[PDB]
RNA sequence: GGGCCCGGGGGGCCACGCGUCCCCCGCGAGCGCACGGGGUCGGCGGCGAUGUCGGCUACCCACCCGACCCGUCUUGAAAC
RNA sequence: GCCGUCGCUGGCAGUCGGCAGAGCGAGAAAGAGAGUGGCGCGGACGCUACGCCGCGACGAGUAGGAGGGCCGCUGCGGUG
């Protein structure tokens, strides 16, 4: 629960956590792209 | 003078500032290589089953090397043979937990003490939650909380275990210095199972709590740790 | 509760001399200092022997 | 020697006073008045005392000279400082530091020479 | 020396 | 003499930057930024010159002093604390007071002050609640908002402007002689002109919504069979 | 004009009531002073439920605030004027309590001194 | 899949020096911010001189839960 | 969180101050060693060492044992 104690013990968890946040904002942007390309597939 | 002794002491204070950057870089690229190890050992356990389902055969996964044992009974009314084994497993207290590598001589003890423990095969996330949150080291015969990597390096250093990540890797992937790494860890003291036990006095296959719940030890760890 | 046994928890060694003389309680001060502040396991043996009773440190003969 | 006769005076003195879980000492030149090897005013070779001046105002400072050690009559020297509250606390400070005379007692001597000045002002 |  | 620049990496989450260490190095272009290598005062006197010492030694030393204390890092003064605000409260929102003398009175939220206290003012001619501060915890945010974006709230309505002022009238010799009780709070002509100016811009918007003025004039109160958890306000 | 202590911490006491003796209520020969009951069938020393309690060592007071009066001062019995100078360098942490026997002619010239020395007296209006 | 994803021809790297020999083909200063070796506010408001403020203990009373009379011999005592 | 016991046979004589230079928590047996040639006069506390301080673990108990009582009673030698 403490970011900088996790970086005091495991300095890699900083990039392990910057990933899976970028990767997640981009997978949620891919999903909202599919799901907003299909609202034009049942409208066209 | 003292202009010489000053710049000298500052050279010492700079070598001790570079010997730390070199070690944080080592710890970093170590954890970065354990991420790769765990990713491989995970993806290849799925390969080795898809290549058997393509041909029609079966892949029997390797029997697990590491177990996590939890004591689910009190100290009031224990046989002497079960009280000697619950103390060679260092489970001298209810809800204590420890890691145990499996073989014939170990399973045959987890069979003797079966009605008193609820052991199983820990996930990797469960060894993470355990080592990080409930991780204490038996330093100088003192239960010292693992707050910095210089508490692990100072004792397990001679085995090239110098960070909480080398410790997790040594526990998860049962290593050459497993006896020493697992014995450096003061046995974990876990709280009561949130939600609650099913039935403490009967085996897990009898719809209870005791015995071996191979995969399902992690569901208990999350509600106990 | 934990199932330990406290039968042997109290180690019975001598923490200090039982005598009350002040030419011994000053030697024990000097050697307790040398014992803790040096890394020579000689002073530690001299200190641990200055505690011992009159029957545990016996006399030596000149021969 | 100091540590020798302290191992004799530590418990069977006549200035020692033991009640209410405290243990003070009534030695002549003991400042902070507490029973300790460091502050005992009779054991050492060089002590310091800060008494109030016999009249209303001033603070006397009692150093113990080195030469006369078994001669109680000609052993102590006394100097009455009847000055303002600050010069006397820079004179005791110099008396101790610049002389390098039992230097771990200086802040104790100032803290006492201030209690005297405070206990010699007009009350309210 | 590398950073000089 | 380099002009200050803002952070070159947006904060993805608190404590973690958007770019990595190498990315930051490249962005900062550090590859081409390698660098390598009182108390006394003389003052004339009427004789000669005196070396006056500043902050001379104290004239008193108490018998005992409290030892210093360890150093913390995560504790900051209230003035430097971060002021939170629930999303349910926005400018022009209708709020209900529950603890102040204006119990159960509906007011029109204006803005949030620097300290954190909500600067609110119900129409004085309707509910008699002028420009005043109210804590956000002790106020219920009604789900009824009115456009108040076009309202130039005077800048001088700071926390200091709304801070209390001790009457400082316990007694004196003059007062003991010609006693005048303990004074009162005489509404400054400034607090009155500001209240009138704010009302002149708020009332026209409130009157636009039908029955809104009557609702504000009313007082919220629980009745039989009414439970706060069962009704949305 | 109260003479404040050095520091006034928060005093917390794990128990306030006295420890009465077993069955000190049915009888008058049994005083309230505590005596650990050592009988075989006794219900107090078996620690039954709802019975009288026993002075364990767990009830000990915080060492930082042990023996400390509600005025943030510790205490000292003072039998005469000379025993104040012993207390003049402990001014802001200990107080004086003139004994019960010191007559009022001396107790007046004791409170008089302790006023100059700023030493706090717990019974300064004692006898008069 | 593994081999630093062996070798040839749009995003992330705890990679970013010059001078060779060579197989693989020891000190840069500053300046701040903080999930960082256990709480601070450089935040406030109310009342207070003949009726009110504080007093956990100690006197009486009320109520809820607990609660069998101690010593003793005894395998076992509140014991008919 | 607090009290206590046990263990670390733990730490502290380094309060080394204008005869000064303020350190020994740090992953890696051992020197902040010597020499030999290319203004303002300033700096909290401590240390009854039978003292003070830091860390962990522990805490039932009849018969019985041991220790510590600045718990109490009466007289004696000293001393207040
Ligand atoms: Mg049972
Ligand atoms: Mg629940
Ligand atoms: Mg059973
Ligand atoms: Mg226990
Ligand atoms: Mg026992
Ligand atoms: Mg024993
Ligand atoms: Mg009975
Ligand atoms: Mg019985
Ligand atoms: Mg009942
Ligand atoms: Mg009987
Ligand atoms: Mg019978
Ligand atoms: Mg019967
Ligand atoms: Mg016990």
């Amino acid at each position: 629960k403490n970011l900088r104690i996790m970086l005091k013990l495991n300095p890699y968890a900083k990039t392990m956590r910057r990933n899976t946040i970028l990767r997640q904002a981009r997978n949620h942007k891919l999903r909202v792209e599919r799901a907003a390309a299909a609202l034009a597939a049942k409208s066209d | 003078n003292f202009a010489e002794l000053k710049i000298k002491r500052l050279r010492k204070k700079f070598a001790q500032k570079m010997l730390r950057k070199a070690r944080r870089k080592l710890i970093y690229e170590k954890a970065k290589h354990y991420h790769k190890e765990y990713r491989q050992m995970y993806r290849t356990e799925i390969r080795m089953a898809r290549m058997a389902r393509k041909a029609g055969n079966f892949y029997v996964p390797a029997e697990p090397k590491l177990a996590f044992v939890i004591r689910i009974r009190g100290i009031n009314g224990v046989s002497p043979k079960v009280r000697k084994v619950l103390q060679l497993l260092r489970l001298r207290q209810i809800f204590n937990g420890t890691f145990v590598k499996l073989n014939k001589a170990s399973i045959n003890m987890l069979r003797i003490v079966e009605p008193y423990i609820a052991w199983g095969y820990p996930n990797l996330k469960s060894v993470n939650e355990l080592i990080y949150k409930r991780g204490y080291g038996k330093i100088n015969k003192k239960r010292i909380a693992l707050t910095d990597n210089t508490l692990i390096a100072r004792s397990l250093g001679k085995y090239n275990i110098i960070c909480m990540e080398d410790l997790i890797h040594e526990i998860y992937t049962v290593g050459k210095h497993f006896k020493e790494a697992n014995n450096f860890l003061w046995p974990f003291k876990l709280s009561s199972p949130r939600g609650g036990m099913k039935k403490k006095t009967t085996h897990f296959v009898e719809g209870g709590d005791a015995g071996n719940r191979e995969d399902q030890i992690n569901r208990l760890i999350r509600r106990m740790n | 509760g934990v199932d330990i046994r406290h039968n042997k928890d109290r180690k019975v060694r001598r923490k200090e001399p039982k005598s009350q003389d002040i030419y011994l309680r000053l030697l024990v001060k000097l050697y307790r200092f040398l014992a803790r502040r040096t890394n020579s396991t000689f002073n530690q043996v001299v200190l641990k022997r200055l505690f011992m009773s009159r029957t545990n440190r016996p006399p030596l003969s000149l021969s | 020697s100091a540590h020798l006769q302290w191992m004799v005076v530590r418990n069977c003195s006549s200035f020692l006073i033991k009640r209410n879980k405290q243990t003070y000492s009534t030695e002549p030149n003991n400042l902070k008045a507490r029973n300790s090897f460091r502050y005992n005013g009779l054991i050492h070779r060089k002590t310091v005392g800060v008494e109030p001046a016999a009249d209303g105002k001033g603070v006397v400072v009692v150093m113990k000279r080195r030469s006369g050690q078994r001669k109680p009559a000609t052993s102590y020297v006394r100097t009455t400082i009847n000055k303002n509250a600050r010069a006397t606390l820079s004179s005791i400070r110099h008396m101790i530091r610049k002389n390098k005379y039992h230097p771990d007692l200086r802040m104790a001597a100032i803290r006492r020479a201030s209690a005297i000045l405070r206990s010699q002002k007009p009350v309210m | 020396r590398g950073l000089r | 003499k380099g002009k200050p620049h803002c952070s070159r990496n947006p904060v993805l989450v608190r404590g973690i930057g958007r770019y990595s260490r190498s990315a930051m190095y490249s962005r900062k272009a550090l590859y081409k930024r390698k660098y390598a290598a009182l108390a006394t005062v003389t003052k004339p006197v009427g004789g000669g010159t005196r070396v006056v010492k500043l902050r001379k030694m104290p004239r008193y030393y108490p018998t005992e002093d409290v030892p210093r204390k360890l150093l913390s890092h995560g504790k900051k003064p209230f003035s430097q604390h971060v002021r939170k605000l629930r999303a349910s409260i926005t400018p022009g929102t209708i709020l209900i007071i529950l603890t102040g003398r204006h119990r159960g009175k509906r007011v029109v939220f204006l803005k949030q002050l620097s300290s954190g206290l909500l600067l609110v003012t119900g129409p004085l001619s309707l509910n008699r609640v002028p420009l005043r501060r109210t804590h956000q915890k002790f106020v219920i945010a009604t789900s009824t908002k009115i456009d108040i974006s076009g309202v130039k709230i005077p800048k001088h309505l700071t926390d200091a402007y709304f801070k209390k002022k001790k009457l400082r009238k316990p007694r004196h010799q003059e007062g003991e002689i010609f006693d005048t009780e303990k004074e009162k709070y005489e509404i400054t002509e400034q607090r009155k002109v500001d209240q009138k100016a704010v009302d002149s811009q708020i009332l026209p918007k409130i009157k636009a919504v039908p029955q809104l003025q009557g609702y504000l004039r009313s007082v919220f109160a629980l009745t039989n069979g009414v439970y706060p958890h069962k009704l949305v306000f | 004009a109260a003479l404040r202590p050095l520091v006034k911490p928060k005093i917390v006491k794990k128990r306030t009531k006295k420890f009465i003796r077993h069955q000190s209520d049915r009888y008058v020969k049994i005083k309230r002073n505590w005596r650990k009951p050592r009988g075989i069938d006794n219900r107090v020393r078996r620690r039954f439920k709802g019975q009288i309690l026993m002075p364990n060592i767990g009830y000990g007071s915080n060492k930082k605030t042990k023996h400390m009066l509600p005025s943030g001062f510790r205490k000292f019995l003072v039998h005469n004027v000379k025993e104040l100078e012993v207390l003049l360098m402990c001014n802001k942490s200990y107080c004086a309590e003139i004994a019960h026997n010191v007559s009022s002619k001396n107790r007046k010239a004791i409170v008089e001194r302790a006023a100059q020395l700023a030493i706090r007296v717990t019974n300064p209006n004692a006898r008069l």
